[PDB]
RNA sequence: GUCCCACCCAUACCCCGCCCUCAGGGUAGAAACGAUGCCCUGAGGAGUAGGCGGCCGUGGAGGUCAGUGACGAAGCCUAGG
RNA sequence: AGACUAAUCGAACCAUCUAGUAGCUGGUUACCGCCGAAGUUUCCCUCAGGAUAGCAGUGUCGACCUUCAGUUUUAUGAGGU
RNA sequence: CCGGGACCGAGGACCGCGCUCUGCAAGGAUGCUGGCGUAAUGGUCACCAGCGACCCGUCUUGAAACACGGACCAAGGAGUCAAGGUUUUGCGCGAGUGUUUGGGUGUAAAACCCGCACGCGUAAUGAAAGUGAACGUAGGUGAGAGCUUCGGCGCAUCAUCGA
RNA sequence: AGAGACCGAUAGCGCACAAGUAGAGUGAUCGAAAGAUGAAAAGCACUUUGAAAAGAGGGUUAAAUAGCACGUGAAAUUGUUGAAAGGGAAGCGCUUGUGACCAGACUUGCGCCCGGCGGAUCAUCCGGUGUUCUCACCGGUGCACUCCGCCGGGCUCAGGCCA
């Protein structure tokens, strides 16, 4: 007897990405090179983040970007490991170095409008092969539908699981004291 | 571009036509695929620089690949017979392989298979008749 | 695909992965929504709090054609007009001419005001319009003019 | 030809695992199976009754999967497959499918003998 | 008789389908590995001077 | 009843060999690799109800081995391997 | 006499509704590997049964913050066996 | 500091730490010699011998039970399908997305092409008439990966005070 | 009338066959089992034993190990022959012994030297061709001490099992 509590424990992070794409793959091939032979962590929090799923890696906007491109950050290289999207409300757009997994055809096309250049992961680590003179970006994780019903229960103002919305629907008996009680 | 020798390998690296896989091992009978194993560093048809080898009526026959050339198949081989002596085809593929880095790291495989096929071109002994042990007091009668 | 679920799992293997003691009955507890206020109660007031009860005056005979009228903020009102024409406007070149945009050609009925707005002038035709959008287009140099 | 050199090879077990009660019944195979009872006294280890299979019984990884000679079988069907076996032929042994005729067999065996293939079942 | 025979898939991924594979009739190494006999060939895009 | 020597054996403790699981490292100006591979180091292994992973068989469908076969396919018997 | 009405009577026989419902008995089909319980809280014409919390598994993400502890010490409060 | 006995030999060019330093007992066994080359070593099956060993499945706190089912063999034999939800994994497009009710065409129940409407999403809140989201570089404070001209800038998220 | 990622004689309609038939009930009604010799009957002339049925011969056929109880012919259960055990059960696990039977490995390879024999040109050179554009091939030139096989002798090295 060894009198242990706990044995034969897993890793709870992933390890490699279980999406099959070839193409993503060699980009693995990459950058685990990169880092084994590299002192930037820069290049381990990439790699990192290449293994995640869809819903860890919300997509960011142009807008987000032009929040970040103030106060003296107007000459570094933008970093997302995501999808980028065009904003509609944004009418002029500035300048700037893109390095993203992939575009849309019109965030594309009003980047090079502007006068700006959209690169690739790989031409990124052709260039800046520690990553100086960069910022990453993440996008908004809580932002999705499904969370807002996450730990639903009284007086948490949470959402409900509703077939529909209007008078007839939930209200009445827990919701206003005129008919018992209030949550 | 898009394609590459990587990729090519990633597209059949799990399943192709030359692919031979049972129990306690897996083949590949592929021209040209040297010890005929299926991996990256031997697969013939998917590297740019490749070799093979094959069996002549009296010796070596030896195929290279044309890189200039990879979209035309027709022309796309560079073959070469030797019939002359073991040690001068020796002699030939080593430097064929290892003088102008074309492959350098299949400079043993190549000789090890010339020296296989010209073993195996020669006249055969005859074996041994065979023994009785326990069948021969049967056979007494 | 029924090559790969968890009941080809489970041959062999006695109860099927239901349990000894309780061993998976007809219909344990009732059908459907029965024991709402005797014995579903708990999980009905920790989720679903408001199923029972009445609330607010009917309605008989609705027709909910009365009661269309989408609406639009005003900061996407610049996305009517087509792109090229709209990067001339936002450039800056013409200085000297007015875009009117027709709302209910493009299926909407009230302008809401909600983000902010460039200083060029433009014409708002709508059925109704807030009063901060009133303001907004009017500090622009616009003008909004009700159209029905 | 004699094979490489290599370890000693041990079994560590012999016999077959038989399934527990399959001596004395005639519908039973003698398959291993897993008890699964509640009080079975082999699920529960019991002094004096059958060993249950375990991952421990396992063989060495370098001489796994060879047989007491020191090749490994490898199974074909005509003659264009046993040329396969060029660069094999002090690790691998060929093994002739059991529904190949007689004639292609003769013809099998003439071929491995050239190329020095060690053959299983070749006296027929 | 009523279980779900036919799939609905949509028409951009169709498409994104059949350029791949277009893209993919390119290349001579994957027509030996499907299993063709092309060894003697002149142009991997095999064209014809409209002879037909 | 009390005290003192020697000796016997558990799936327990110590050392060594082997299997698996988990964890930590090395491997491209590629003479390179089933990179899902190989090499080095350490610890652990009991289990009903139950959860997950990997693999083995049966009837059919697409592709491929230019696969086997009346010189005998499939099936069946066999203290023969 | 609750007797008899085709070996059937305290409500005949044949087909259909009908695969009638069951909180109740019985059964539930190949292998290996890793983890591993509960009979307890609250409500119910509830007590051979359910919902709810607890115990368990799997999938992860953010740290690698250094963070924590069914433990000891020092200082300082409460108790009525 | 000198004797006696038992079990074991993993690894496979050199590299290291050291010593008594033409070398060695220092990061894992080599040297010499004998008999036999076949049933000799080894493996399968049957039997005698030493020790061990209660009948399976099931309900149960407790089953070898004086608790129930099972004479024997062959074939059949039990978590499926549809609609509607939900979370998670892969894929396409992205402020939009969905061709197939329908039309055109065809080597014809396949494949390919087309569009007006429509569904969900982009705005909520009240029983209702109704109204309808910027004081600030879209705010302040404490933590935060990463980057940096070394001063600082500070994603995601958590907490808190405001609009 | 045309089709199928459907079933394949305990399946698929109750019915692949003289099936809503045979059969049961006074009646309304209930309702089965059962496919396959061989390419062609060429379906065994005749002799003998026997009352007969049958047997033994002899015939047809690629086959009668296909004979109208007919393709292939599994298990429960039974007969003969061969081997073995048994003082109120048998079966089973670990480890030797005896008896029957048996798979592997082994039977040499490599190199060097000396001699014999048959040879047929090795290096070199120049002409042409290909190519990774600097290496190769082909055309001719060589001349015994080069190269290349065969045999006999010798030598070294390593190779089965048990100690
Ligand atoms: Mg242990
Ligand atoms: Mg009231
Ligand atoms: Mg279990
Ligand atoms: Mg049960
Ligand atoms: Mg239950
Ligand atoms: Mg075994
Ligand atoms: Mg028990
Ligand atoms: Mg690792
Ligand atoms: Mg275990
Ligand atoms: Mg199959
Ligand atoms: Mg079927
Ligand atoms: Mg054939
Ligand atoms: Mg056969
Ligand atoms: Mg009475
Ligand atoms: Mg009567
Ligand atoms: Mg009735
Ligand atoms: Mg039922
Ligand atoms: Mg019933
Ligand atoms: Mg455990
Ligand atoms: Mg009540
Ligand atoms: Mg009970
Ligand atoms: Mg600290
Ligand atoms: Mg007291
Ligand atoms: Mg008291
Ligand atoms: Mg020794
Ligand atoms: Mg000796
Ligand atoms: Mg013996
Ligand atoms: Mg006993
Ligand atoms: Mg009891
Ligand atoms: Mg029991
Ligand atoms: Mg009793
Ligand atoms: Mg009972
Ligand atoms: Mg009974
Ligand atoms: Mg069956
Ligand atoms: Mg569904
Ligand atoms: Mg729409
Ligand atoms: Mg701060
Ligand atoms: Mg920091
Ligand atoms: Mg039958
Ligand atoms: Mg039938
Ligand atoms: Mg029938
Ligand atoms: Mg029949
Ligand atoms: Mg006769
Ligand atoms: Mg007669
Ligand atoms: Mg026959
Ligand atoms: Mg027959
Ligand atoms: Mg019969
Ligand atoms: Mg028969
Ligand atoms: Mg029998
Ligand atoms: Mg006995
Ligand atoms: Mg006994
Ligand atoms: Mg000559
Ligand atoms: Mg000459
Ligand atoms: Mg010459
Ligand atoms: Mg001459």
């Amino acid at each position: 007897g060894i009198d242990l509590r706990w044995k034969h424990v897993r890793s709870s992070h992933r390890k490699a990405p279980k999406s099959d794409n070839v193409y993503l793959k060699l980009l693995v091939k990459l950058y685990r090179f990169l880092a084994r032979r590299t002192e930037a962590p820069f290049n381990k929090v990439v790699l990192r983040r290449l293994f995640m799923s869809r819903i860890n890696r919300p997509p960011v906007s142009l807008s987000r970007i032009a929040r970040n491109l103030k106060n003296g950050n107007e000459k570094k290289t933008v970093v997302v490991v995501a999808t980028v999207t065009d904003d509609n409300r944004l009418l002029q757009v500035p300048k700037m170095e893109v390095a993203a997994l992939r575009f849309t055809a019109k965030a594309r096309a009003r980047i090079e409008a502007a006068g700006g250049r959209t690169l690739t992961l790989d031409q990124l680590a052709l260039e800046k092969p520690t990553g100086a003179n960069t910022l990453l970006l993440r996008g908004p994780k809580n932002a999705r539908e499904a969370v807002k019903h996450f730990g639903f229960g009284p007086h948490k103002h949470k959402k409900p699981y509703v077939r529909s919305k209007g008078r007839k629907f939930e209200r009445a008996r827990g919701r206003r004291r005129s008919r018992g009680f209030k949550v | 571009s898009n394609v590459s020798a990587d990729l090519i390998w990633e597209v059949s690296r799990n399943y192709n036509s030359f692919l031979v896989k049972q129990r306690t091992g897996t083949f590949s009978r592929d021209a040209l695929n040297l010890t005929n194993q299926h991996s990256r560093k031997h697969a013939g048809f998917v590297n740019d620089k490749a070799l093979g080898i094959v069996p002549a009526e009296k010796g070596v026959k030896v195929i290279a690949k044309k890189v200039k050339a990879a979209n035309k198949p027709a022309s796309s081989l560079y073959t070469v017979t030797y019939k002359s002596t073991a040690r001068k085809a020796y002699k030939a593929i080593a430097s064929q392989a290892a003088k102008h880095g074309y492959r350098a790291d299949l400079r043993q495989a190549a000789v090890a298979r010339a020296s296989a096929i010209l073993r195996s071109q020669r006249p055969v002994k005859p074996e041994p008749p065979k023994k009785l042990r326990g069948a021969a007091a049967r056979r007494a009668a | 695909p029924t090559r790969f679920s968890k009941t080809r799992k489970h041959r062999g293997h006695v109860s099927a992965g239901k349990g000894r003691v309780g061993k998976h009955r007809k219909h344990p507890g009732g059908r459907g929504m029965a024991g709402g206020q005797h014995h579903h109660r708990t999980n009905l007031d920790k989720y679903h709090p408001g199923y029972f009860g009445k609330v607010g005056m009917r309605h008989f005979h609705l027709l909910r054609n009365h009661y269309w009228r989408p609406s639009i903020n005003i900061d996407k009102l610049w996305s009517l007009v087509p792109s090229d024409v709209r990067e001339q406007y936002l450039s800056g070149q013409k200085k000297d001419t007015a875009p009117v945009i027709d709302l209910l050609s493009h299926g909407y009925a009230k302008l809401l005001g909600k983000g902010r707005l460039p200083e060029i002038p433009v014409v708002v035709r709508a059925r109704y319009v807030s009063a901060e959008a009133e303001r907004k287009v009017k500090e622009a140099g616009g003008v909004v003019e009700l159209v029905a | 030809v004699a094979a490489k050199k290599h370890v000693p090879i041990v079994k560590k077990r012999t016999k077959r695992f038989m399934r527990h009660q399959s001596d004395r019944f005639k519908c039973l195979d003698s398959a291993w199976r897993k008890p699964k009872g509640i009080d079975n006294r082999v699920r529960r280890r019991f002094k004096g009754n059958l060993a249950m299979p375990s991952i421990g019984y396992g063989s060495n990884k370098k001489t796994k999967h060879m047989m007491p000679s020191g090749h490994k079988a490898f199974l074909v069907h005509n003659v264009k497959d046993v040329e396969l076996l060029l660069m094999h032929n002090r690790t691998y042994a060929a093994e002739i499918a059991h529904n190949v005729s007689s004639r292609k067999r003769i013809d099998i065996i003439t071929r491995a003998k050239q190329l020095g293939v060690k053959v299983t079942n070749a006296k027929a | 008789i009523w279980r779900k025979w036919h799939v609905k898939i949509n028409q951009g991924q169709k498409r994104f389908a059949t350029a791949s594979a277009l893209a993919a009739s390119a290349v001579a190494p994957l027509l030996m590995a499907r299993g063709h006999q092309v060894s003697t060939v002149p142009e991997v895009p095999l064209v014809v001077d409209s002879a037909a």
